[PDB]
């Protein structure tokens, strides 16, 4: 999650129905758009960040939310426009031994700023005594490991979650949602509708 | 208010364990500093060790280490501190203590954290030991 | 990838030609039949003045004969003659560095290339090309067109194929209006040594683009024959402008022929 | 491991009088990381000094704290008869925490 993925998609058709009907979602949250409105819709371009985080950490996956996930490791604005889903992982990320590959930043000064990204592992200075990178008493590595495991609880458990945001500029559109055809018509009256020709 | 309140007290066999708690109330758990401290009768303060929940890395005094178990559960805003294969030497009052941070109180960086009061040591739990 | 450098750098002198009655092109994707259509939009205007150079494909020997960087206006007519495929990209933008974004374009053997990136040019693009004696064939080995390719703004590859490696002209139009890069394209087998051969063609649309990107200069890019140790390529450029255009659509839709309207009083009557 | 070292074990002193304590560090120590402790029969220990001279809040004026390095003490200006009890110092500016074995003050 202090390391989230993202990946910028542009020029393409998005087909959310079939996206959205793909795997069983344990959480589907949008804000500032339904599911279906989307598939109407042209944006300039679409950010997909992806991570894992504890299950009660998916609460903070929110606009205006607070926490350590929402402050120190992925921080979302008040005003989002776009979706959010996540679904376990204890089947994919649990190791029997603890999958301790997962990492979530503990220690900041401030808060993460919407979409940033903070991948500093340096020594965090809790006193007033400095670190000069060696850890000990106030001086605490910024990161730690989740450590799941298949027996935990949901809330220990691995959840992946990916974070649809949808960026409209001023620019041509790239990303538009699928568009329908009807069958053919001769012979007859008709209001027909080529390609946006009405 | 700030509290520290311990559960009562325990008898104890040698060999065996004792856990004790401490609820904490008044503030955010998981950025409370607990310690554990004892005193054995007629005896001088002991410092055991201590826990911050929030990082999950306790710290023992090395007279304890390997004996002394130190957790704390952020959704009970409790401490607790297991003492295994007792000794007679383990009678004593233990007491929880958190004075403002423990040991991370001058931080004037981050954040304010610029508090520092002088109630906050529990009223002990007696432990005894005998056979 | 990186960039080779080259001690020597030199350009030819630029040269003018008569731009006899080309440059025209479908304004639109409509279809008439047997009509005539005034339409008002950017040509290059009948009997223009363009400015032509050459384009040095082999070095036999040390001068690395370098292709001018050239303003855009509105839109450009770019005519390329040669035998084999010498010209190969362009690359447009404002500042060509990656201060601000910038477009390469390019027909390599394998496919068609188009991206727009915050792209660090170098100062002489190289595409550079071996003759496998084994195979009997050229094939490409050196492309070094960027130092840097950063915020990578757009991208399109077209299917892969092979360029083989009596003249052709192929003429090409491109109109960036309205934050869409429209390239237009023809080509044609042209009988005629040296100089623009005078006559009519329609340039079919090719491709338009949403890059959507402040574009002002230009620049060619040629292809390097690697030999172990005399035709180089032609290529005239013209610039568009707001003129109104008389084109006549016959049965099957192909502009037969355009008058100029602004060009003479005749014009101004047709 | 810091280990720190009270004088005298005991001291027996009448109301009205100053008394001294002392206590002594086995190495230098950062005065911020100094403190005071009394502790009455049957109660908790009630902090009295921190950083070896800032007095607790709702502590009399009567107690005050000075020293630095290896040397530190504990005074009280004019004794009442609420302050006799044990009185401790600690160092706590790293792991293990320590106390002094205490200090009795008695009735004279
Ligand atoms: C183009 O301009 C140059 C001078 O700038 C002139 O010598 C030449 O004749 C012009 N070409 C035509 C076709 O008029
Ligand atoms: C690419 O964009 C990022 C932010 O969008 C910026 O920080 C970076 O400096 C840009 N690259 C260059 C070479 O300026
Ligand atoms: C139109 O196209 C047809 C075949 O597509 C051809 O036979 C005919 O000659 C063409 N006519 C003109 C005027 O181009």
């Amino acid at each position: 999650v202090y390391a989230w993925n993202r990946k910028r998609i542009s020029n393409c058709v998005a087909d959310y129905s079939v996206l959205y009907n793909s795997a069983s979602f344990s959480t589907f949250k949008c804000y500032g758009v339904s599911p279906t409105k989307l598939n109407d819709l042209c944006f300039t371009n679409v950010y997909a960040d992806s991570f894992v985080i504890r299950g009660d950490e998916v609460r903070q996956i929110a606009p205006g939310q607070t926490g350590n996930i929402a402050d120190y490791n992925y921080k979302l604005p008040d005003d989002f426009t776009g979706c959010v889903i996540a679904w376990n992982s204890n089947n994919l990320d649990s190791k029997v031994g603890g999958n301790y590959n997962y990492l979530y930043r503990l220690f900041r000064k401030s808060n993460l700023k919407p979409f940033e990204r903070d991948i500093s592992t340096e020594i965090y200075q809790a006193g007033s005594t400095p670190c000069n990178g060696v850890k000990g008493f106030n001086c605490y590595f910024p990161l730690q490991s989740y450590g799941f495991q298949p027996t935990y609880g949901v809330g220990y458990q691995p959840y992946r979650v990916v974070v649809l945001s949808f960026e409209l500029l001023h620019a041509p559109a790239t990303v538009c949602g699928p568009k329908k055809s009807t069958n053919l018509v001769k012979n007859k009256c008709v209001n027909f509708n080529f390609n946006g020709l009405t | 208010e700030v509290q520290l309140v311990e559960s009562g007290a325990e008898v104890k066999k040698p060999g065996s364990s004792v856990k004790v708690s401490c609820k904490a109330s008044g503030g955010t758990f998981s950025s409370y500093a607990i310690n554990w401290v004892r005193q054995a009768p007629g005896q001088g303060l002991e410092w055991m060790g201590g826990i911050i929940p929030i990082f999950r890395t306790p710290h023992y005094a090395q007279k304890f280490q390997g004996r002394v178990t130190i957790t704390a559960d952020e959704s009970t805003g409790t401490a607790y501190m297991e003492l295994s294969s007792l000794r007679s030497e383990d009678t004593a009052v233990y007491y929880c203590a958190s004075p403002s941070c423990g040991g991370d109180c001058p931080q004037y960086l981050k954040s304010s954290k610029l508090d520092w009061y002088f109630d906050l040591w529990g009223r002990g739990t007696l432990v005894t030991v005998s056979s | 990838s990186q960039c080779v450098n080259f001690t020597t750098r030199t350009q030819l002198p630029p040269a003018y030609t008569n731009s006899f009655t080309r440059g025209v092109y479908y304004p639109d994707k409509v279809f008439r039949s047997s009509v005539l259509h005034s339409t008002q939009d950017l040509f290059l205007p009948f009997f223009s003045n363009v400015t032509w150079f050459h384009a040095i494909h082999v070095s036999g020997g040390t001068k690395r004969f370098a292709n001018p960087v050239l303003p855009f206006n509105d839109g450009v007519y770019f005519a390329s003659t040669e035998k084999s495929n010498i010209i190969r990209g362009w690359i447009f933008g404002t500042t060509l560095d990656s201060k601000t974004q910038s477009l390469l374009i390019v027909n390599n053997a394998t496919n068609v290339v188009i991206k727009v990136c915050e792209f660090q040019f170098c100062n002489d693009p190289f595409l550079g090309v071996y003759y496998h004696k084994n195979n009997k064939s050229w094939m490409e080995s050196e492309f070094r067109v960027y130092s840097s390719a950063n915020n990578c703004t757009f991208e399109y590859v077209s299917q892969p194929f092979l360029m083989d490696l009596f003249k052709n002209l192929r003429e090409f139009v491109f109109k960036n209006i309205d934050g869409y890069f429209k390239i237009y394209s023809k080509h044609t087998p042209i009988n005629l040594v040296r100089g623009l051969p005078q006559g009519f063609s329609a340039l079919e649309p090719l491709v338009d683009l949403p890059i959507g990107i402040n574009i002002t200069r230009f620049q060619t890019l040629h292809i390097s024959y690697l030999t172990p140790g005399a035709g180089a390529a032609a290529y005239y450029v013209g610039y568009l402008q707001p003129r109104t255009f008389l084109l006549k659509y016959n049965e099957n839709g192909t502009i037969t022929d355009a008058v100029d309207c602004a060009l003479d009083p005749l014009s101004e009557t047709k | 491991v810091i280990w720190m070292t009270q004088s005298p074990g005991t001291l027996s002193l009448s109301p009205g009088e100053r008394a001294t304590l002392s206590c002594r560090a086995s190495q230098s120590v950062s005065s911020t990381y100094l403190a005071w402790y009394q502790q009455k029969p049957g109660q908790a220990p009630r902090l009295l000094i921190y950083g070896a001279s800032s007095r607790a809040t709702g502590i009399p004026d009567r107690f005050s704290g000075s020293g630095s390095g290896t040397d530190f003490t504990l005074t009280i200006s004019r004794l009442e008869p609420e302050d006799f009890a044990v009185y401790y110092c600690q160092h706590y500016g790293s792991s293990p925490l320590t106390f002094g074995q205490g200090t009795r003050l008695e009735i004279k």
